[PDB]
RNA sequence: AAAGGUGAAAAGAACCCCGGGAGGGGAGUGAAAGAGAACCUGAAACCGUGGACUUACAAGCAGUCAUGGCACCUUAUGCG
RNA sequence: GCGAGAGCUAACUUCCGUAGCCGAGAGGGAAACAACCCAGACCAUCAGCUAAGGUCCCUAAAUGAUCGCUCAGUGGUUAA
RNA sequence: GUAGGGGAGCGUUCAGUCCGCGGAGAAGCCAUACCGGAAGGAGUGGUGGAGCCGACUGAAGUGCGGAUGCCGGCAUGAGUAACGAUAAAAGAAGUGAGAAUCUUCUUCGCCGUAAGGACAAGGGUUCCUGGGGAAGGGUCGUCCGCCCAGGGAAAGUCGG
């Protein structure tokens, strides 16, 4: 083993089937609900669902989807035919504020807030 | 010199919220709250410690009668018996006797019938 | 209750300007993509056209004449169309369900004659 | 002021409660049978463009 | 008003992949990239994903004490 | 509570005297309940005796013993 | 045992003295069933990546749950109210990674003592061209009064 110094050097951590679309101007909650249905389901499904889901959160979710199959295969050399969704979240990003004026004078700030939608394949083995 | 707070307050706000184990909600993350309930807890805490004491003898009693009667007795009669034979100084664990020995126990009930009548 | 039927999602001068609207495009262009429900709202109204034409005379074309306002769709309707449907026993237009748009996630179709 | 106005905050668990019904039904999407591309029930082919015969351009 | 901090040195990441981009994964640099330019540590509120035990006849200052059921053994098997 | 005035020999009224408790008093009892009854908590025990109160079942402990009374649910709303 | 009086101490920063510790891993953070009569204090592991316990004495900007307390971050209400005049819109063709929303054609509708046109005040490059597409635009933009670069403004007689 040695000590931590040593294991920094020897081994160099890896994220195998993972991808993430940082900084997406988009809310979570409404960005979760098309995860939602990918989560668990193949590669392909997944591919061929969000073609589908009318929703504009698809288009960001699909995209990552692409990085992950291509960052599954590319980069750790896994199976094509063997990917499907091990895990999916979104996780919030900083919040843009800004300021609406209403009635009488008064300010009010609305909060645009952005997402880290991050998608890790694997392959399925049920064997 | 400047002495500021930092460490004291988080050391102290973490030690509560460490009490707060499985406490339903803001109880167990939020420490104004956290620290609210243990004054609570700690009224519950020394009240039911000589509590218990009364409880548990309360349930030996109820499982006293429950045997007596079994052998046509009851538990003011049976007591009275093992009094009036001296003897007898029992009193903690009869409800072992009554539960586990039965046998054992008729010996008591039989006992305190003579001493009695 | 509400046991009515026809559609109004406008008012009334609106709700004509867009059936001769489209019943025109129809008859102009053959084929046109529209929403699926201002798809299903036209096709009876431009049917209703076609059959009007078929009659082949000076009052047939007036009352045609009265919805087309264009002078060339109107010749179109009478003297092309209208003549070929002859023996159709008044049915063709028919609808095809493209589907859902980016802005607004409505469900696209098409109406052909 | 704003006249009614909510009480207390409602709680973690009180608000996901109500949101047990907001999960998205996922399409019902079937093979095509001339280019295989996936297509909604009703509609035309995304991909071929057929409806039995092709319908649209692409 | 508020705002400070890569690395010892810019060696500031050539090249490849997904993407219009953003963002990311690799390759390489470096002691470390568990330092990548939203760059020291990175608490807590607050948002999620996963696992254990659980919950759809229940009246609830949300604990406390008692007991039973399940589960886990790194101040840790008499006990927790 | 007792002794008085004010008050209607009203008020969870007011104002003196006097004793106690609450205030600053936890514990048992009185369904609940500052004050009334019992009793003044140094800490630990899965020991024992009592107080006021209690002993059908909810709910600890006699569905006790003797002689009586009351049949109205009186007990479990006051008077001429 | 409230006000209050008295006693013994825990903890923080700074200082002086002693004893040490640290890149073979300091402080800080995180977890923990150990210890002490309390404030509290250790052991172990994890993270961090350069400072720092312990003891004695000295000094204080020295201990927070409250003050409709101050600063900051983040929740609830809730995917709710709204999206700023009820003067419309439709289709085709084009462009583009992407089009209800940008361009073009044909209709439609609304103003027409105006919702057309020319000044003054005021504003300050917003003007034109080519390009952009993070934010601004109550939606989307391939577009813009936005962002970048270049250009444009000409007086003896007009106004001073
Ligand atoms: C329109 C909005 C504004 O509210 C207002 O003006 C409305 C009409 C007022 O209502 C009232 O007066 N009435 C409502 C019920 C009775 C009373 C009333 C009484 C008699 C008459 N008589 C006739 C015959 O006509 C009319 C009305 C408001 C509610 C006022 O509050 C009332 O004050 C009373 C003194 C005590 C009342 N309670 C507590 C018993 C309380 O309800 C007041 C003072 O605002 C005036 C509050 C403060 C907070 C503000 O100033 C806010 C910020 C306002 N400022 C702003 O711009 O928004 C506002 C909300
Ligand atoms: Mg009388
Ligand atoms: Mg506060």
């Amino acid at each position: 083993f040695r000590n931590k110094k040593q294991r920094k050097q020897q081994v160099k951590l890896r994220k195998p089937g993972f991808a993430v679309a940082k900084y997406v101007r988009m809310s979570p909650r409404k960005v979760r609900l098309v995860v939602d249905v990918i989560r668990g389901k193949s590669v392909q499904d997944a591919e061929d669902l969000l073609r589908f889901i009318p929703r504009s959160a698809s288009e960001p979710v699909a995209k990552v989807l692409n990085s992950a199959k291509a960052n599954a295969l590319h980069n750790d050399e896994m199976l094509e035919d063997r990917l499907f969704v091990k895990e999916a979240y979104v996780d919030a990003g900083p919040t843009l504020k800004r300021l609406i004026p209403r009635a009488r004078g008064s300010a009010n700030i609305i909060k645009k807030r952005t997402s880290h939608i991050t998608i890790i394949v694997a392959e399925k083995g049920n064997k | 010199p400047r002495a500021k707070t930092g460490i004291v307050r988080r050391r102290r706000h973490k030690k509560v919220l460490k009490r707060a184990k499985g406490f339903w909600g803001s109880r167990s993350k939020q420490y104004r709250n956290a620290f609210q309930t243990l004054l609570n807890a700690a009224t519950y805490e020394y009240r039911d410690r000589r509590n218990k004491k009364r409880d548990f003898r309360r349930l030996w009693i109820q499982r006293i009668n429950a045997g007596a009667r079994l052998h046509g007795m009851n538990y003011s009669t049976f007591i009275n018996g093992l009094k009036r034979a001296n003897i007898d100084l029992n009193r903690k664990v009869l409800a072992d006797i009554a539960a586990r020995e039965p046998e054992a126990f008729k010996a008591l009930v039989d006992a305190s019938r003579n001493a009695r009548q | 209750h509400g046991k009515a039927g026809r559609k109004l999602n406008r008012n009334s001068s609106a709700r004509v300007a867009l059936a001769r609207a489209q019943a025109t495009a129809l008859l102009r262009e053959g084929r046109i993509q529209t929403t699926l429900t201002k798809a299903k709202e036209l096709r009876p109204f431009v049917e209703q056209l076609i059959t009007t034409a078929k009659g082949g005379d000076l009052h047939s074309r007036r009352l045609v004449a009265q919805d087309i306002h264009d002078k060339d769709v109107v010749r179109k309707v009478m003297d092309e169309v209208a003549p070929k449907y002859a023996e159709r026993p008044g049915g063709y237009t028919r609808i095809l369900r493209v589907g859902t748009r980016r802005g607004d996630g409505v469900t696209m179709a098409l109406i052909e004659l | 002021a704003k006249h009614p106005v909510p009480k207390k905050k409602t709680s973690k668990s009180k608000r996901d409660m109500r949101r047990s019904h907001h999960a998205l039904t996922a399409p019902n999407l079937t093979e095509c049978p001339q280019c295989h591309g996936k297509k909604l029930s009703h509609h035309i082919c995304p991909n071929c463009g057929y409806y039995d015969g092709r319908q649209v351009l692409a």
